[PDB]
């Protein structure tokens, strides 16, 4: 079972937690969602929408289709009504709404709508969008939500508009009804999020009026949750897999795919904490909103310098504002770990839509060579380790890791077993660090492996400083030193490159003669693209790097050798993770599947790109499907 | 190699620094010196105690003390910036300090030049730009100690010095400093003077005094303390409203591993989540 | 004839004079002169030095020794005796100086003198140093200075005091004795430096006494000199050739290899123009001094947006902060130059030293995808018409325009034909402008070419903005807009490499089966060795990388074709020059000379790392000769 | 779409804005409104005038302004930012505008928050900072116009924007303004006040004034001008000292190419370099 449903509505409307109340209540009768949100650079008014993606098993990646669109206004049937496949659910009041009253809508949205009921020659009112999908075997169901928001109101004796949010759960209600699952989720799920009973009793005589509208069409059973599951998204876990790693400071600036993450780490700043003798201890994480992004990534720089593991987090703007403070810690050899929320580019450029279009600009940060290592999440419980792995890297190398996590994963949801989170142990390793044997203390001995011996301030003297600079960490232009110096900060990166084994830094899934080249949030449309092509009999293979710097260059040589097609799918124009392969092996991808509108790829564009490309050779397949 | 040019001033400033720290009994260990870019930037590379040195970028020091102190509040940070440095490229950091009140004392070091043009203190003619107050910036911003020296007097410097690191909060000491490449007088000699604020309902008064005597300037140029007040919670005070043991146990001090094992629990975090 | 002089002495001294006038004296009589100064990040009692090459031939490239040393203290003397090959100018009062009374001097230094000097049982005085000298053939010349400046005190009635400077031209006028130069040029260079008739008298007689106190070894006769003949910095030329080429705003921060082109501008600013129906006209160049390197960015990118020509100028860690202004620049299709003094990095790194470890950077500057076009200049004439080049470019493309000049450019001066920045016409290509028909203007129609039409603020309504917009420049989220405009704007580059010839990107001399492959300040060192290795029937040839995007990679591939040696010879640690040519071919260099010093490559340097190469397949040759 | 929530505020300052520009009869071809990003940054998109609109990067206004304005001198430029824009992460350009005194109005939306967490002026409790008199910064930096307006006194709001505009410098209104998601009174109406600058002699008198009445706050909360002084020299008054015909012939208005030929000579400045 692979069901996707989405509801839609202005923003402000708090259509997302009608959202996650749906998604709540189908997880509680045994079912993995994916869940994501797509919202305008907007406080209220715009439309927002919100895909769930439902299956017995556990669910990697979004549709390009809906099964079930719930809706409660006009702008969301026009949204969404060409991606809809089984069922509408809407409200009949807006049947004879034309196009051009919709004012929240954009003007290139609205011309869309036109072309596409115009291609068929139909006009532009909801009645005519009700025929398009009629025309494709649509069931619509129509609701008078007037009426039934009426029907509460009479029965809790209040005036309508107490009661009009309300809307939103006669649309759950009744998508949730279609499914065939049992009252009883929907109810509990409700009475879980609101707090006030007084909210809990008319949204939950609103759901059961949606629920007893419909006739169960799905017959969907039940499931055991074997082991205990989880629904998270990418912001948390991020925060989560830090704060297991041992983070204690975090200094950031507002930006909207990154302020969750911090806003999360303060609201649970003091941990417990198992200490020597197996005393529980509570240690409190500070977190500081900085004036801008230089001061973020400077605090959290010189946090690092007392021995502290801090970490900043941000998005493409601000990131281009940390690129100074991240050569000064390069110079000076200061773990640091910057999160990197990347979203659509450039300049300001989409805040709430997704890009992995600034992955050689982190690979190239600021002036100078000194390591950046480099690490993109794929998915959701990668990021949960790879945020541990990067506080890691940050001590064994002494310098800073960037982080990139795509905001598509963080503000899609899922559902997964807690055990991939849990399992395995949480390493922490703090690499070359002494005790200073007497009062002054030589932080910058340069050593074969590039590494230096490293102490906290407080336990002895030591010298940092932005200029380059002798053992003793004092200003020195000796051509001599400078050349011993500078080639001891890059050699660790050759020691990174040694140590670390290459399978560690890809995911190798398949063995075939097509190759689907990617990193980061493609994954997961991948795999499952994988499976659906293997069943009309095309192998492939998915190769995603996870670790772009130190590159994982032999292991891609011995893997990409003799294949006939390397396919890269990437969110950007230049295909960014193809141009590092090529750099570092001199192998070239052969075709490309490529989207840079903001919205995740879907499974279903996947599997469409690489037929077009078995099927005809086209050599770039642009994508753009979502609203 | 002390480097800067004989006559500079940076001199004077160095030594009454220093004899700060000394007559404190202030572990010098646990001293950290946070300076910017420029000849004043090099400032801790030429000192005699075994206190610690972060030369930092350009308009920077600020937003690095910032993290080494909370972080570490056990030491005791120190911030040297040229006048080109703070006031030019650092501005915003040094006024978002003032309204986090740290523990931590900043020392401007007004040359009126970028000695390593013309800079944000120098009056305008003589320059197309005009200068600025440090004083009333600092006062506007919300420092809770400010302070004018003079770089010759400098065992009057010293003890200024001495009461902005005593100072529990953010202190600013704007110190007057010639520079030989590119009148004045004391309110600890003034009967009326005290800058001191002792009770809430006071501190309006002192202010408004502080930031009228920092204007002042028809060669009767005053030197000392302008205002001070310690009934300000400093940023460290507010954290440990929200981190009850953090002075016992801030962040530098705490053991997040044994045997290389993570010592910090998600349990309750991840529970939060399930189905 | 090719002849090495350096002088040395304290920051401070006006040593750097003392050089200027030298060179102005042996130039007045014919001879080319390339020269360089090396600085310590110190405004006084530093070491300094001063390298002029003389040649009645121009001049490319410093060399790693010196036929002449001239000094007047002990430092230069010991920071300069393992390069002296013919000549010591030097004073008796510090023979039984040791090294480690020289204060000034870096410990790391004094360690290396001695090392030296033990190295053949030597002690560590300048005696020591002079019979270092006698084992090497090389004849030492004492001069008691105090008695000398004593003798010139006496004849002007003064205290030594005043006169102390003169030690300069005693080392300038026994230096330029040794060459067999008549006495008049050096007369004529010291009453045109100085304003003062006092100090001209004195300084005269100082020369003099040097002058006389030497015999004619050289033996160097008078060149007539055809045709006019310059002698210029980098700086300057930079701004002669942004000036020439229609520059009317530049913001700028100060920071030690740009500050002086913005000085230069300033002092300049009202600039003659010959204007419509051949009228004179004044018109002024705005300087403005920035209070960080966001505002100027920010600043000039505005002032573009009236039409003005606008450009800043920076290094490293000031690059570092304009990455998000580009990065708008980039999004609103902005028409700026940056002109990037490439100095030591990371970080504040070696600010008077020099780099090339920022280029990958530079191409990939900010967040987003949008053209970056970046050009690197080789030499000085290079500065002068790839500064013109640089403005056309951005206003044709209308998008960021990276100049890259090393700092060992902008700090050395060399002598040359006026002809070659004058004899081409000063062309200005305005690119896509056109006279608004209306009040309201779309600053961003969709062409196939991806270069909008362009009009000025004040000539008719229109917008810009950092996030994603449709043509007439509103916020627009809509995903085929996005992915048309997105497309459009990373287009232009694309027409940029259709456009511009790739031959004009790319340098080639010679034909040979061993390339030397690189781009910038190694051009001049590179193509002396050239003749010089010929000379020992050596055949190679130079390719050198002028733009690096649109990047020359069909002419690339054409030429490094069955190449069994590619040679990359850069001043940085990566060979970044061979790691973009490796993303854009698959093509891999075969060796490298490799310089991270900050000093600049000489022409012995290249020569003996080409023959280590040949004569042992040594893969990387790191180079480290220069204090 | 005019996409702020209803309620907001913003819609009274677009309202006066408007008003400003239209009964100052300057041409609106002429007018480029530069703004911050935030909703505050969405604004000049939503007039109903033939403005130009420049939406910048956040806290960067105030220097695209610059570059605009010293370009082109005819063109007149507004900068309107939010409070987290300006005074957050825009601090230092505010500050740096304040001593060229250029010849622009600026327009700060106090809504108190982070609208598109706490913002610069928001009071602390009620948030771990402080807040920051922007009146009191202003005037310190050297703004030669200062005021604070309010946004649902429109009628008044649009009467300082206009003195604001004609101001000959540089000119901050301050603007009261509240955000419904995340008593008053006027110094018109003072017989005392005249905070116009009219010789030289009285400019510190009305300095040290405007700088008390802007801290005044408890429930007298003044609107209006708090400071005026036109004898300050504008940055472009500056700029015509070195450059005698910089407003005939300003960077904008220069012919630079004839048939694709540069018109620039620089004969005397390679001429300077022969040998
Ligand atoms: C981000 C950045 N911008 C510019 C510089 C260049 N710079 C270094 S020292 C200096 C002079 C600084 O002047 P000031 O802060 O007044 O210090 P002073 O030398 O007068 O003590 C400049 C402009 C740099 N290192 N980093
Ligand atoms: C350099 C940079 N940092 C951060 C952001 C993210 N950001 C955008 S709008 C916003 C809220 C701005 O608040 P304010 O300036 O107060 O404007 P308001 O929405 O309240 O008008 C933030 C934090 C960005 N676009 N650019
Ligand atoms: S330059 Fe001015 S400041 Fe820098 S050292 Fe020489 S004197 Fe002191
Ligand atoms: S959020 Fe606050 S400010 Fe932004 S629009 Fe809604 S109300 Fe106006
Ligand atoms: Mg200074
Ligand atoms: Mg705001």
């Amino acid at each position: 079972t692979r069901i996707v449903w989405m509801i839609g509505g202005a923003q402000g409307l708090g259509v997302d937690t009608s959202a996650n109340i749906f998604g709540n209540a189908v997880a509680k009768a045994g079912y993995y969602l994916f869940g994501n949100r797509e919202y305008y650079s907007n406080i209220k008014g715009r439309h927002s929408y919100f895909e769930v993606v439902i299956s017995e098993k556990p669910i990697r990646s979004l549709s390009s289709y809906v099964n079930i669109l719930a809706s409660f206004d006009a702008e969301t049937v026009f949204q969404h009504f060409t991606e809809t496949k089984e069922y509408l659910i809407y409200n009949v009041e807006y049947e004879n709404t034309t196009v051009d009253l919709v004012k929240s809508m954009e003007p290139e949205m609205a011309e869309q709508v036109k072309e596409a009921l115009s291609k068929e020659r139909l006009g532009f009112t909801i009645k005519d969008v009700l025929e398009y999908l009629k025309r494709r075997g649509v069931k619509v169901i129509g609701f008078n939500y007037t009426e039934l928001i009426k029907k509460i109101a009479d029965t809790f004796k209040v005036p309508m508009s107490v009661v009009e949010r309300a809307k939103n759960m006669i649309a759950v209600g009744a998508s949730y009804g279609l499914l065939g699952l049992k009252f009883d989720y929907l109810k509990d799920a409700i009475s879980s999020t609101f707090k006030n009973e007084l909210f809990i009793k008319f949204n939950t005589m609103a759901a059961e009026l949606g629920y007893n509208s419909v006739p169960n069409v799905y017959k969907l059973q039940e499931y055991k949750i074997e082991k205990q599951r989880i629904q998270v998204d990418g912001n948390t876990i991020s925060a989560m897999g830090k704060l297991a790693g041992g983070l204690r400071f975090q200094s950031y600036y507002p930006i909207t795919p990154a302020s969750d993450e911090s806003v999360y780490i303060e609201a649970n700043q003091n941990l417990d904490m198992i200490v020597e003798g197996n005393e529980l201890r509570k240690g409190g994480v500070v977190v500081v909103q900085a004036e801008d992004e230089l001061a973020a990534i400077n605090m959290a720089v010189g946090a690092a310098l007392t021995g502290v593991r801090s970490a900043t987090a941000t998005s493409g703007p601000g990131f281009s504002l940390m690129s100074e403070g991240i050569s000064w810690a390069g110079m000076n050899e200061v773990p640091v770990v910057i999160t990197y929320y990347m979203r659509g580019a450039p300049a300001t450029g989409l805040p709430t839509r997704s890009g992995q279009a600034d992955l050689k600009f982190a690979l190239n940060v600021g002036h100078g060579e000194f390591p950046r290592i480099v690490i993109a999440s794929g998915d959701h419980v990668e990021i949960f380790w790879d945020a541990i792995w990067a506080l890691n890297l940050a001590e064994k190398y002494q310098t800073p890791v960037i982080h990139i996590i795509e905001k598509t994963l963080a503000n899609a949801y899922s559902v997964f077993e807690e055990e991939l989170i849990t399992n395995r142990p949480y390493v922490i390793e703090r690499g070359k660090i002494v005790k200073p044997t007497s009062d002054y203390f030589n932080r910058f001995e340069v050593t074969e492996d590039g590494i230096s011996p490293r102490v906290f301030l407080g336990q002895a003297s030591i010298f940092y400083t932005g200029d380059e600079h002798n053992e003793e960490g004092h200003i020195t232009e000796n051509s001599i030193n400078r050349m011993k110096m500078y080639e001891k900060r890059n050699k660790k990166l050759e020691t990174a490159d040694k140590e670390i084994p290459e399978e560690q830094r890809v995911n190798i899934v398949g063995d075939a003669d097509i190759v689907l080249l990617t990193w980061g949030s493609p994954k997961g449309a991948i795999l499952d693209a994988m499976e659906e092509l293997s069943k009309d009999g095309i192998k492939t293979m998915m190769v995603q790097v996870k670790m772009f710097n130190p590159y994982p260059k032999n292991l891609m040589k011995k893997i990409l050798s003799g294949k006939s097609k390397i396919i890269a799918v990437e969110n950007n124009y230049n295909a960014q993770g193809a141009e590092v392969l090529a750099e570092k092996t001199g192998i070239f991808a052969t075709n490309y599947i490529l989207k840079w509108t903001g919205r995740p790829i879907t499974r279903e564009e996947v599997i469409e790109g690489i037929k077009k490309i078995l099927e005809r050779d086209e050599k770039r397949v642009v994508l753009y499907g979502g609203a | 190699f002390v480097d800067w040019c004989p006559g500079c001033g940076d001199f004077g400033i160095l030594r009454a620094e220093e004899m700060a720290i000394r007559e404190l009994g202030i572990n010098p260990k646990s001293v950290v010196i946070v300076s910017g870019i420029g000849c004043s930037g090099k400032i801790p590379h030429f000192m005699n105690l075994p206190i610690s040195g972060v030369h930092t970028l350009h308009g920077r020091s600020i937003a690095f003390a910032t993290g080494i102190k909370l972080s570490n509040p056990s030491l005791e940070v120190i911030v040297n910036v040229g006048d080109g440095d703070g006031l030019g490229i650092g501005m915003g950091h040094f006024v978002h300090l003032g309204r986090r009140n740290i523990d931590i004392a900043v020392l401007v070091h007004n040359n009126g030049v970028y000695g390593l043009q013309a800079s944000p203190t120098l009056h305008r003619g003589e320059n197309i730009m005009d200068a600025v107050n440090p004083l009333a910036v600092a006062l506007a911003a919300g420092y809770t100690f400010v302070a004018r020296g003079y770089a010759y007097d400098v065992m009057h410097l010293k003890e200024l010095i001495k009461k902005a690191i005593l100072h529990k909060g953010s202190a600013l000491v704007d110190i007057l400093q010639p520079c030989p490449t590119y009148r004045v007088y004391k309110l600890d000699n003034v009967p009326g003077w005290d800058p001191v604020v002792r009770k809430e309902e006071e501190a309006q008064k002192k202010f408004e005094q502080a930031i009228m005597k920092s204007y002042e300037w028809g060669e009767k140029i005053p030197i000392g303390i302008f205002y001070q007040n310690e009934l300000v919670p400093t940023f460290e005070d507010r954290l440990t409203s929200n981190i009850p043991n953090y002075r016992e146990y801030y962040p530098a001090k705490q053991q997040i591993e044994i045997n290389g094992i993570s010592t910090t629990k998600i349990d309750e975090l991840i529970k939060a989540k399930r189905i």
